[PDB]
DNA sequence: ATTTTTTTTTTTT
């Protein structure tokens, strides 16, 4: 959707065989190295190369130790996390800090949350609308969604009407986002009904669902 | 080799490519080492009409088999002259009275002609298939048979699959990368429909494309587009007839291609130094119009772009409207027609701004309907609407949503889609109770809500009185209007004087030097230089901090600094009305008149 | 082509055998193709067919080889050609089509006889009497499928609907006719042939329907030329009869609410295509529309009120498009809105959605019932001569200059073509004068060029039967 | 896969 013509729509058939399966997931912006297939009216591959969202790019997924016997520090982060704005050392270093993380324990059979889950109201001419694009951006495994939009409602999935039948729980935004953050904006106005999907899913890795006949979870 | 008439055909194209008509205009190194490759040497009946009208008639008469003829006489002629537009040994088709779709009555049949409609179902892409280039590992010999379909001539082969173990069962294998094929495409046609009879219900037409022939366009436009005929299929041995049109080259019509070669810049670069063309500029949206519009003239021009280093970018568009009923519904016009493909829309309405909702309750075929967008032709573009104070609040959210991003991001089954736009979009107006603007309150006697201060880019006013003292002045520019609506001042000539004690000219008050600044104006990228940073610090400050006092501060809610985007990048837009690789003190005075304005 | 037949009556009996019937046309398809003979490679002879199997290869005699099992590969550039459109009437309409359904007849045309008929006509024609398939779980035993042919149609013309599809004496009757300057508030006892009121609304009807001037200029617009009316009051005014009776006097259609509309893009038949319709500013480009009842009817088909009536601003996004049709369209309105003249005198509370629709019209006059004691009696037998004998056909013919369909949709109809007239040098605000319209009307109601602002403010004094309604 | 249908939920001032 980068290279889609103005008055266009993003169009989209990959087959491999093999031991290169397994090389990618939904959603991966990747790069794939033709045969049609038997009026005379597909394509094989070999490699799966990502330079964002690979191996080498992500987190988890040495090489640096020339560098790490020159850097020992922990203020230059925010020198160098989103230098667009000047000021406001303690709200990017929180976040740093979410950014951080790095701390849980599974004790007597439970787990305890180890994430970090900040909120934030206010508006004036803030300009909280950078820091989370920008926090979405350079965060591995990122999402986002509004206060409503459209098919999602800065939420989980739901089995909510007559058009056809599929029984499609379409995972969304707050499905995907685990392991990573999902950014809502403007939460205040998402809706009342909605605060007790926040409840069940703020303990942690719990999105019950019985409204189709089924223990979903989606692991949040 | 058929009779051998084909030869003295052959012959007889060729001798159009030896003199002057062939070594001053028509081909060589004039595609050729220009180095395109687009075969097609554009051809005009009229000449063969004039050299060979016999053979100016053995296409409309026999349009079968002229034709790899034709490709015979061109690819000996290029190979005669240049090797290198050589290798390519294929069809190579080339250029060349208009009846309805409604009126093709059995008959043109073997006729090469014009009918003119509207695209609407333009379908998929297909390749399809020429030769088939079989090797034989035993014995290894790289062998060809061609294929055909009636599409291109009236020979065809056994048309079928890959054929094998025909030869002797050898070791008998394809290859690939040297069978080639074939660009494929399929679409109908319908008239246009202004003419269309109301008792009776149109035809469409069929046809088909090939290989540099594919949509430039899209289905619900209109081109000129010429054909010959064939017909396939039987007729009850087998099953009834049906037919199509096809063979064809290629227009566009309702474009403005623009006598542009580089005199028009020299042009725009002629009247560069004379100043305050702003005020014929802003006399350029308004001769039928008191009143703003150089405040319209950055919707107009779009934006600026602009990225960080290693980072990302930001949108870039304006948007505004505001008063009292009865200029808006008949001001909006003057751009739906005017500035390139900006598209209004309904203003209580969807199936079209931007929803999809895979809506195939009818025909269900393969597709879902996954684009019911018509905001996304907004890219880069500008929109106006009404029935903005009655706008459902579901989009409300979704404007939200664009003014803060200016991207979609929907996941309705269909796909988990975003896309770009780089758009704008105007409005309505009706408050509840008429005429209380300010005495009763500034804000809010209107019938409205108030999140949007910063997302819109201006805070402006518009009001009524009829008058005493401008009681006779109405009617006397109400008539002036009037006549100066009317000629000498057919059913009605040109109307000059009050244009003439203004000293203008309508060629140089005119459409196309309006938009001679427009289409150069709009590639510009004129960076600032020194001084905008210190006075629009001082003055936002005091704007940020005296605009909110003494009888105004109830109509002084929009302080915020997402202004100072605004308060700098609409002199941008000014600074590319004129070409100055600045901006200046000058545009610092010339863009704080809103302020003033806005209530001063 | 002398004598007809029915339907009802014709079966194997009369097989074979050319008929005169008759019925009322339905719809039917466009023109697709036909043809008659070509040839193939495989033998190179003339496809000779009788009617309007499939075969011996012959691609065989070159030395022992054969090659049976049918390669017969048309080549249609060696081709012929004829017509069809296939078409469709259904039966009469006094043949008891009530306790029965309408049963109807398969067609075929040839070669000329296309773009010729359109529905709604009635035709005597002939036929064939065959049918299409073959024989003896469908057919229980054997049963079969009703179609004809064409042969010698011949149509009826009824008389005096027809200029709709197919003198300077009556230029004489035109013009030494209007050369009296008695027409403007001659013809206040005119458009009401058999009723009494709105005799001086009828004097603003004058300047409807003659419109006014689309008088565009050397930048872009294309302004409201055209203009419109409203009326509103409460039933038994007649209002009904006053719109029915008006559909003959150039082009309209009189239903209001559920029971056209915007386009339709549905299919049809015929390798399942999607084609249209339009809208009825397709209907109305000249023409123009009577039509009651905004208030009650959908609220969908009101968006495209809004997008004619203020600009014309016209445009679609079913399939994703902006099919952009225009029309020089305007209407007549009647309602039976919310409670008369108690609400009318007084402030704007009509319509709970939009105070818009004073705006963009001027001429709204009241209809009422109003007691007057001495018409009360009068208009309570102003309703025994309509209930009673059915006699009042043409009693208005006498009248001096106030009849005469034809002549009169005539004497407009070349009218509203004359030139580009205008006027003279010569809450009163701004949508009561963009009233204009009807001062550059007077110029083509006295058939002339120019015309001044206050000999013509015969126009202003009838408007302020409107404003008074809605000054306070 | 569409045509001729019907409710049971999906989510409510
Ligand atoms: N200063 C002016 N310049 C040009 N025209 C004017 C001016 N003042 C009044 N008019 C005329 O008055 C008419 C007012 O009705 P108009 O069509 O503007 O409604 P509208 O303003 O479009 O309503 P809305 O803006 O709410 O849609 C306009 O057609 C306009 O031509
Ligand atoms: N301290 C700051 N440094 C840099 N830019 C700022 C700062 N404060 C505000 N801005 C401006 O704010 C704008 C973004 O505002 P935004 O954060 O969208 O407001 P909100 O968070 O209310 O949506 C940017 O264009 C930027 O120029
Ligand atoms: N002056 C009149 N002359 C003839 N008929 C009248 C008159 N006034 C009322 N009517 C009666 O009014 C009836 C029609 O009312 P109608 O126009 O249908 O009301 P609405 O227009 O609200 O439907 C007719 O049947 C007619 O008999």
């Amino acid at each position: 959707s980068d290279q889609v013509p103005v008055g266009h729509i993003p169009r989209s058939t990959i087959m491999c065989r093999g031991e290169v399966t397994r090389m990618a997931q939904p959603g991966d912006h990747i790069v794939v190295s033709f045969l049609p297939l038997m009026g005379l009216l597909f394509l094989q591959a070999h490699r799966i190369i990502c330079i964002n969202k690979n191996d080498e790019i992500s987190d988890k997924d040495p090489e640096e130790l020339e560098e790490l016997a020159q850097d020992d520090f922990y203020e230059r982060l925010a020198t160098s996390l989103a230098p667009e704005i000047y000021g406001h050392l303690d709200v990017k270093k929180a976040l740093l800090l979410l950014l951080v993380g790095g701390v849980d324990k599974r004790p007597d059979g439970m787990k305890i949350r180890g994430n970090i889950n900040i909120c934030l109201m206010g508006d004036p001419g803030v300009a909280k609308s950078q820091l989370l694009g920008y926090i979405s951006r350079l965060a591995v495994r990122s999402q986002y969604t509004t206060g409503r939009g459209s098919s999602g409602v800065g939420l989980t999935a739901a089995v909510m009407d007559p058009l056809t039948g599929e029984m499609t729980l379409e995972g969304g935004a707050l499905v995907l986002a685990d392991q990573g953050v999902c950014c809502i904006d403007e939460f205040d106005k998402m809706a009342d009904q909605d605060r007790t999907a926040i409840h069940e899913v703020m303990e942690q890795q719990t999105i019950s669902i019985a409204k189709a006949g089924i223990m979903t979870t989606l692991n949040a | 080799e058929g009779e051998q008439f084909i030869k003295d055909i052959q012959r007889e194209y060729v001798d159009f490519l030896d003199d002057e008509e062939d070594q001053g205009i028509y081909a060589g190194h004039v595609k050729d080492m220009i180095a395109e490759k687009s075969k097609r040497l554009i051809v005009n009946v009229n000449d063969l009409k004039r050299k060979n009208p016999q053979r100016a008639l053995g296409l409309l008469s026999n349009a079968a088999d002229e034709q790899l003829a034709f490709g015979r006489a061109l690819k000996e002629y290029a190979s005669t002259v240049d090797p290198g537009y050589a290798k390519m040994h294929e069809d190579l088709f080339v250029g060349f009275r208009h009846v309805t779709p409604r009126s093709l009555t059995s008959i043109y049949l073997g006729n090469m002609v014009c009918v003119e409609g509207i695209v609407t179902k333009v379908s998929l892409i297909r390749p399809k298939v020429v030769r088939s280039v079989h090797y034989c590992p035993n014995t290894r010999k790289v062998m060809e048979r061609k294929y055909t379909d009636l599409t291109s001539f009236e020979a065809v082969p056994s048309g079928a699959a890959y054929p094998t173990k025909d030869e002797d069962g050898n070791l008998l294998e394809t290859e690939y990368g040297l069978s080639v094929y074939k660009d494929h495409q399929t679409l109908t046609i319908q008239e246009m429909p202004e003419k269309a009879p109301a008792g009776q219900l149109p035809r469409s037409v069929d046809i088909v494309c090939d290989d540099d022939l594919v949509d430039r366009c899209k289905p619900g436009d209109r081109v000129q587009i010429v054909g010959s005929y064939r017909c396939l299929p039987g007729k009850r041995g087998s099953g009834t007839f049906r037919t199509v049109l096809l063979a064809n080259n290629i227009s566009l019509l309702s474009k403005e291609s623009l006598d542009i070669s580089r005199e028009d810049i020299m042009l725009c670069k002629k009247l560069a130094k004379n100043n305050d063309i702003f005020e014929l500029l802003s006399k350029s949206l308004a001769p039928s119009i008191g009143h703003v519009k150089q405040a319209i003239l950055c919707l107009l021009l779009g934006g600026v772009e602009k990225i960080l280093p290693n980072g990302t970018r930001l949108r870039g568009d304006i948007n505004v409207l505001l008063g009292d009923p009865s200029a808006k519904s008949q001001l909006l016009r003057y751009v739906l027609n005017t500035a390139p493909r900006a598209i209004p829309t309904t203003g209580r309405g969807s199936s079209g701004v931007g929803l999809t909702a895979a809506v195939t309750t009818d025909q269900e075929t393969g597709e879902r309907r996954l684009e019911a967008g018509a905001m996304v032709l907004a890219d880069r573009g500008v929109v106006c609407i009404d029935e903005f104070d009655k706008m459902s609040d579901i989009d409300r959210t979704a404007i939200h949503e664009v003014m803060e991003q200016g991207r979609v991001t929907i996941s309705k089954a269909g796909i988990h889609a975003s896309l770009n736009a780089r758009c704008s979009v105007l409005a309505a107006a009706n408050p509840v109770y008429g005429r209380y603007d300010q005495y009763k309150t500034p804000m809010e006697n209107i019938g409205l809500q108030d999140s949007l201060l910063s997302r819109f880019d201006l805070l402006f006013v518009m009001l009524d009185v009829i008058d005493s003292d401008v009681d006779q002045m109405i009617s006397d520019h109400v008539v002036r209007m009037h006549r100066y609506r009317n000629p000498k001042e057919y059913e009605k000539y040109d109307a000059l004087l009050h244009g003439k004690s203004r000293q203008r000219h309508e060629k140089i008050l005119s459409v196309e030097f309006m938009r001679k600044y427009i289409h150069i104006a709009k590639c510009m990228k004129p960076k600032l230089g020194e001084q905008a940073c210190e006075a629009i610090a001082n003055e936002y400050s005091r704007l940020r901090s005296q605009e909110a006092v003494e009888t105004d501060v109830a109509r002084t809610q929009p302080i915020t600094a997402r202004t100072l985007e605004t308060l700098i990048r609409l002199s941008t837009a000014h600074a590319r009305a004129r070409m100055s690789k600045s901006v200046t003190i000058d545009d610092a005075h010339a863009a704080i008149e809103l302020v003033q304005f806005a209530y001063f | 082509s002398a004598n007809p037949t029915n339907i009802r009556q014709l079966k194997s009996d009369c097989v074979s055998k050319l008929v005169k019937i008759a019925g009322i046309i339905v719809a039917a398809s466009g023109i697709s193709a036909k043809a008659t003979r070509m040839s193939i490679q495989c033998l190179s002879c003339s496809t000779v067919i009788p009617n309007l199997y499939a075969l011996k290869c012959n691609t065989e005699q070159a030395g022992r080889p054969k090659c049976p099992l049918d390669p017969f590969f048309i080549m249609p550039d060696k081709c012929k050609c004829v017509d069809f459109q296939t078409l469709k009437l259904q039966e009469l309409p006094d043949f008891v089509p009530q306790g029965e359904i309408p049963r109807h007849l398969q067609l075929f045309c040839d070669r000329s006889l296309c773009e010729r008929v359109v529905p709604g006509n009635r035709v005597l024609i002939q036929g064939i009497y065959s049918i299409r398939k073959v024989g003896k779980e469908k057919a229980v035993v054997g049963v079969r499928a009703p179609y004809m042919r064409v042969v010698g149609i011949t149509v009826d013309s009824e008389g005096a609907g027809a200029i709709s599809r197919y003198t300077s004496d009556e230029e004489e009757h035109f013009r030494r006719m209007a050369a009296s300057g008695d027409i403007y508030e001659r013809l206040s006892q005119s458009l009401a042939p058999s009723i009494f009121g709105s005799r001086d609304i009828k004097k603003a009807i004058t300047c409807m329907l003659f419109g006014g001037s689309r008088k565009r200029l050397p930048d872009g617009l294309c302004r409201r030329g055209d203009i419109n009316v409203l009326l509103l009051g409460d039933p038994g005014t007649a209002k009904s009869q006053l719109l029915k009776f008006v559909e003959k006097v150039p082009i309209a259609v009189y239903t209001s609410g559920k029971g056209s509309s915007t386009a339709s893009v549905m299919k049809d038949p015929q390798t399942r295509n999607f084609v249209m319709e339009g809208g009825a500013m397709v209907l109305a480009d000249g023409g123009v529309v009577c039509i009651d009842e905004f208030d009650k009817m959908r609220e969908d088909d009101r968006v495209a009120i809004h997008e004619a009536m203020e600009q014309q601003t016209i445009s679609i996004a079913k399939a994703g498009i902006t099919t952009t049709l225009n029309s020089r369209c305007s209407v007549l309105a009647a309602a039976n809105s919310i409670f008369g003249r108690w609400d009318d005198t007084k402030g704007e509370e009509n319509i709970d959605f939009m105070p818009t629709i004073l705006s963009r019209f001027d001429m709204i006059f009241i209809v009422k019932d109003i007691h007057d004691e001495s018409r009360d009696i009068t208009l309570a037998k102003h309703i025994i001569n309509v209930h009673l004998s059915s006699n009042k056909s043409a009693p208005s013919e006498p009248a001096e200059g106030e009849i005469s369909l034809s002549t009169f949709k005539k004497y407009i109809h070349y009218c509203r073509t004359h030139c580009g007239p205008r006027l003279s040098e010569a809450p009163i605000t701004v949508r009561q004068l963009e009233v204009i319209r009807i001062s550059e009307s007077l110029a083509k109601i006295r058939l002339q060029p120019f015309a001044t602002d206050e000999h013509v403010n015969e126009a202003l004094r009838l408007f302020q039967v409107s404003t008074l309604d809605a000054a306070m």
